[PDB]
């Protein structure tokens, strides 16, 4: 899961707001409907380039599925039910909240 | 395609590993001291200053316990060109004078000398061995006539480093490295368990 | 009556006068940011309108002195975060609109100094309406037209040779624009955001003339020293010597068709329909 | 306006352009 | 060691593309060494804690890689392997700046770059330099250069090579075969009653 | 008066005569190879000029002989490394210049044979100036226009059916060019390098006429046999039967609009504004 | 003249064009 | 004309991978 | 319209590698 | 304008492989 | 478990691109296991007979 | 009509366009 935001910048002022790992949320509203938080993630890339006179900032952000992806099973669930395994793995090997 | 290859390679990479192996740990920790240079030549501030790579290395080598920089001379010159970290010498040296050392506060040291020289474009701090620590340049030539040159070196924490800090005592040590003033150089390392956020104090 | 263009303390009045049935003001309203669906299973497309609109003003008029014309060129070309304000003397418009030079255009301002006319300059302005509170930028670049008090001929200097442009049929046009500024869509304002960029502008001088005597020498000198030579990082020095109150500019002919020599049947002379110079770096 | 397999490759840069000076 | 006097002033750039590249960065490496028989964890605390505070996670935001270097018997060498892995994956500036000239400039040289629209006013190391005739462009890569698909492919390629060459006795008896090459041309001329053939094979 | 275009022993004099105040000779000078910076932190761009310029000659004139017209077409279309040399009767130009047929164009030469106008051919020539010493290539390809001495109608043959084009309002236009030749920038000198390529050229015949009698039969025969059939690798035989001294050519109509039937209010006949044929492979 | 991220993807082929026969 | 690099690369993905699918993996 | 293959391939590289970076390596 | 994805990917493959060829494999 | 009540009516789509993807598909997998000392063949008879 | 290294990248969509209503 990823998001790309495109912004105008001046004197690199907005570039400084998006260090790697900083929290980004995207909210959406159509018409008079209340804001829905549609994406939460962290910045992985900030890019600023010359686009025909414009100073264009791209912010690229990844989300929580990265933590399941970039982690490994540490202890062995041989002789566990899938229930017991899910509990063990998520609580030991991932930084996310477990709820049985 | 790449994911499948990568997933395959990883499986073969880790194939012989004992997962009940004895485990060991190394912690990656990071801190920085900013040294700020101010040059005053008879009431005129320098337009630009560099703490040169030689000066950075002098402080680095001193921190390892090799030996402190012996700051001896203020050198003045006639060439404002090519100011960089990479400067090992003045552009064109015209005069050299022995410094007086002052320590106004913790974290700051002043080197000053009285000097007569026309057309000063550049100024530098130099050790006994000839190692340049700073170079500063003026946009317009300064005529010095028994005028005091002051070079001020100020030590500070780099507040951009997350979750690490050089303490007030550490910044004082870096000052004492520059000032030949018996610094409390690194001799030990500690680990603890209080998680209260880092401060200079 | 008369239209005011201002930026802080600087103010220029443009008469908005023309002959007969000519267009003095054109205002275009646009929705460039509507998505009309190109396909789908209905007879008629679904649409979405979710962004600021376009308003463009095209002003035509005449200026009665050259000094004001140079002030207008300077005012349009200048990079500043101070709003450029336009006052239109017609009831269908509000008293002030905040404007940018035309949003992506090389030619926002055309000034023409036609042959046979004195103290009478043709003005064409293209302006884009922007949100008054959304003029955003960091940089500041005051444009200056070089001015001097002489009477002398227009002189092109390249490679140590000076060519004097013929006075006969001599007609001058200046185009000015700021294509590197960004005018950008905003979600729920009527008007777009103006990003003022301290970046390269458009400034072009176009000459037309008849070459009547010493014809080979005049044309050859120009083509030898300007067109058949590599000008390097430098260019032509283009000196007006006080004609129109203008001074010395550094320039280069750009592209495939900046100069043309035209020979017509039955005529003993050469026409130059265009000699076109873009202003280059010298504003250090 | 350019397409690959019916999908647009033109970037929706929200940049305005407006009619050039008339001359 | 080297500085380029002719910097990239605000009037001297004409295109730039300056990112921070943090796509591939991780904060934990575990290196298996000996015959897969011992292990070391290289532990970037800062990045883990920052991800926790940022995202609001219940525990430190670990992102991990596992390596096996089975010929390594020294723990401090295994640490270096892991440290090197982290360092080469870290977030860095890696910008393009487009200018003209600078034929004397090389990778490893330092240059002053001022770009006011970007708020850049710094001395940078040149990582790469590219010269284009025709468009007359000099393209500077500053601080660091990173690849794209070639980075993924080279990382995989090296991994495959390392696993392939395991168990090879490097003190094995060498043998040699020489690739050599020679050719004879047979020319054909055909003559029939004094008339040469138009083509022969 | 006359301009001479020559290649070795072949020489064509073009009268350079026209009516009233028509443009006989246009010369465009350019610098296609200047790099003007599109952006940067200056008000005015930095530039670099490092390569050859461009000089283009456009010659309008008339020829008084169809034989000479075919020689001019042959001369322009021929691939040869022998310089094409142009002599212009005006003092602003050096006595001879080396030329290529217009660099990228399908239309270097236009020859018009209008209705009326016996022994008057309208000539338009576009030529690019190239370095006399930098004409490079391998192959010679001599272009021949098929010529014969008959009187007969223009005949169009396809699939064993022959269509005779109406004489009424008949106009012929021929267009010739060499788009596959490279005119290439060189550093440090004034004029570009000419790479002569023994490759495909442009040769097009356009007809305009009014179909007055046997209207269905005449138009149906052309449309049914040329437009509604697939012609394969072969095409159409276009035979002039000695009109303008021309003979038999193999051609095909190309594109969206090679043929048009125009019907006008209150007229009892059909106008063909264009019938356009391109010459296809025929040399062995 | 076409751009991706502000860089030109048009080739700097130094091949000339000059305007066609007038007609 | 400004071209979206994401849309070029995303559109052409099917065609970049096909040469390898033609050869197994 | 003559398109430079080096320019396209070098410009699009950022986007070609991104799906892979999203998935680990 | 309609662009053939096969043609872009086929034409540019040359240049997509060069960065990796520069680095060995 | 969740249904999006709104749907995509014939008037609500405006582009589509629907393939059947089958270039990766194979019909036999042999897996070596137990330090490579035993093997099992997974056999998709349907695809083999259809080809 | 666009080319990379002389090869056409435009798709040979066999699709007709014809002139619009005059106005
Ligand atoms: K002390
Ligand atoms: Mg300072
Ligand atoms: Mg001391
Ligand atoms: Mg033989």
């Amino acid at each position: 899961d990823y998001a790309v935001f495109k912004m105008d910048d001046r004197g690199g002022q907005a570039f400084e707001a998006y260090p790697r790992g900083t929290r980004v949320e995207a909210y959406v509203s159509e018409g008079t409907e209340p804001l829905d938080n549609r994406f939460t993630g962290y910045v992985v890339e900030r890019r600023e380039n010359e686009q025909q006179g414009a100073d264009v900032l791209e912010v690229e952000a990844y989300s929580f599925d990265q933590f399941l992806r970039r982690n490994t099973v540490t202890n062995d669930q041989t002789g566990n039910t899938i229930s017991q395994a899910l509990a063990d793995i998520i609580q030991t090997d991932t930084p996310v909240r477990f709820n049985a | 395609i790449l994911s499948e290859l990568s997933e395959s390679v990883q499986r073969i990479e880790m194939q012989g590993a004992n997962r009940d192996a004895p485990k060991n740990r190394i912690t990656t920790t990071n801190a920085a001291a900013i040294v700020s240079v101010d040059v005053d030549a008879g009431g005129t501030s320098a337009d630009a200053d560099r703490f040169v790579n030689d000066g950075r290395n002098a402080v680095r080598d001193a921190w390892t316990g090799a030996g402190n920089p012996d700051i001896a001379n203020i050198v003045v010159g006639d060439d404002n060109s090519g100011l960089s970290r990479t400067n090992t010498t003045l552009g064109n040296q015209t005069d050299s004078v022995s410094v007086t050392e002052s320590l106004p506060s913790a974290k700051v040291v002043e080197y000053s000398a009285t000097l007569t020289q026309s057309g000063v474009e550049e100024i530098g701090l130099e050790t006994s061995t000839g190692t340049l620590l700073t170079r500063a340049t003026f946009e317009t030539p300064v005529d010095l006539s028994s005028d005091t040159v002051t070079v001020t070196l100020t030590v500070s924490n780099d507040d951009s480093v997350s979750r690490g800090v050089m303490t007030n005592d550490g910044q004082t040590a870096v000052r004492d490295v520059l000032a030949d003033n018996s610094p409390t150089l690194p001799t030990d390392y500690g680990y603890g368990d209080d998680s209260t956020a880092v401060a200079e104090t | 009556v008369d239209a005011t263009l201002s930026r802080g303390g600087t103010s220029v009045d443009i008469p908005l006068v023309e002959e007969g049935g000519e267009i003095l003001l054109s205002s275009t309203f646009g929705k460039p940011e509507v998505n009309v669906r190109k396909s789908g299973g209905s007879l008629n497309p679904r649409v979405i309108d979710s962004w600021s609109g376009l308003q463009t003003f095209q002003l035509v008029g005449k200026l009665y002195d050259y000094s004001t014309s140079h002030q207008l060129a300077d005012l349009v070309k200048t990079a500043s975060t101070t709003p450029l304000e336009l006052q239109i003397p017609q009831d269908a418009y509000p008293d002030t609109v905040t404007v940018a030079p035309a949003a992506g255009q090389a030619s926002a301002l055309t000034l023409e100094y036609p042959a046979g006319r004195k103290d009478l300059v043709d003005v064409s302005l293209s302006l884009t309406r922007v949100d008054p509170n959304s003029v955003r930028g960091v940089g500041d670049q005051q444009a200056t037209t070089p001015t001097t008090t002489g009477t002398g001929p227009v002189e092109v200097t390249a490679g140590g040779t000076t060519v004097q442009l013929p006075s006969s049929g001599l007609s001058v046009e200046r185009t000015v624009g700021r294509p590197n500024d960004a005018v950008r869509r905003v979600p729920r304002q009527a008007d777009p955001r103006y990003e003022v960029k301290a970046k390269v502008t458009n400034d072009v001088f176009t000459f037309s003339f008849e070459t009547l005597d010493n014809i080979p020498a005049t044309l050859n000198a120009l083509t030898d020293n300007v067109f058949r030579e590599q000008l390097g990082r430098d260019g032509v020095t283009l000196d007006f010597n006080g004609l129109l109150g203008l001074g010395s500019v550094k320039a280069i002919p750009v592209g495939s068709s900046p100069f043309r020599q035209v020979h017509q049947a039955g005529r003993g002379w050469v026409t130059v329909p265009t000699l076109e110079f873009r202003r280059i770096y010298s504003n250090e | 306006n350019a397409t690959i397999d019916g999908r647009q490759i033109s970037e929706s840069t929200g940049r305005y352009r407006s009619d050039p000076s008339r001359r | 060691t080297v500085h380029i006097d002719r910097g990239v002033d605000n009037t001297q750039w004409f295109r730039y593309d300056i990112p921070e590249l943090g796509k591939e960065a991780i904060n934990e490496v575990e290196v298996w060494f000996d015959d897969g028989e011992e292990s070391v964890i290289v532990d970037d605390g800062t990045d883990k804690l920052d991800l926790q505070d940022s995202l609001g996670l219940p525990s430190p935001g670990t992102q991990r890689k596992e390596l096996q270097r089975p010929l390594v018997t020294d723990i401090s060498d295994a640490e270096d392997i892991g440290r090197k892995y982290l360092a080469f994956r870290n977030s860095t500036l890696s910008g393009t700046v487009t200018t003209y000239g600078l034929y004397d400039a090389e990778p490893g040289d330092t240059i002053d770059i001022t770009i006011d629209p970007r708020g850049i006013d710094e001395e940078f190391v040149i990582a790469a330099i590219e010269y284009r005739w025709g468009v007359d462009e000099t393209i500077l890569t500053v601080v660091e250069k990173r690849g794209d698909v070639d980075d993924i492919l080279s990382e995989l390629s090296e991994s495959v090579q390392r696993i392939e060459m395991q168990g090879a006795n490097r003190d094995a008896p060498k043998n040699r075969i020489t690739t050599t090459n020679a050719a004879a041309i047979v020319s054909v001329d055909v003559d029939a009653g004094g008339t040469s053939a138009d083509a022969d094979r």
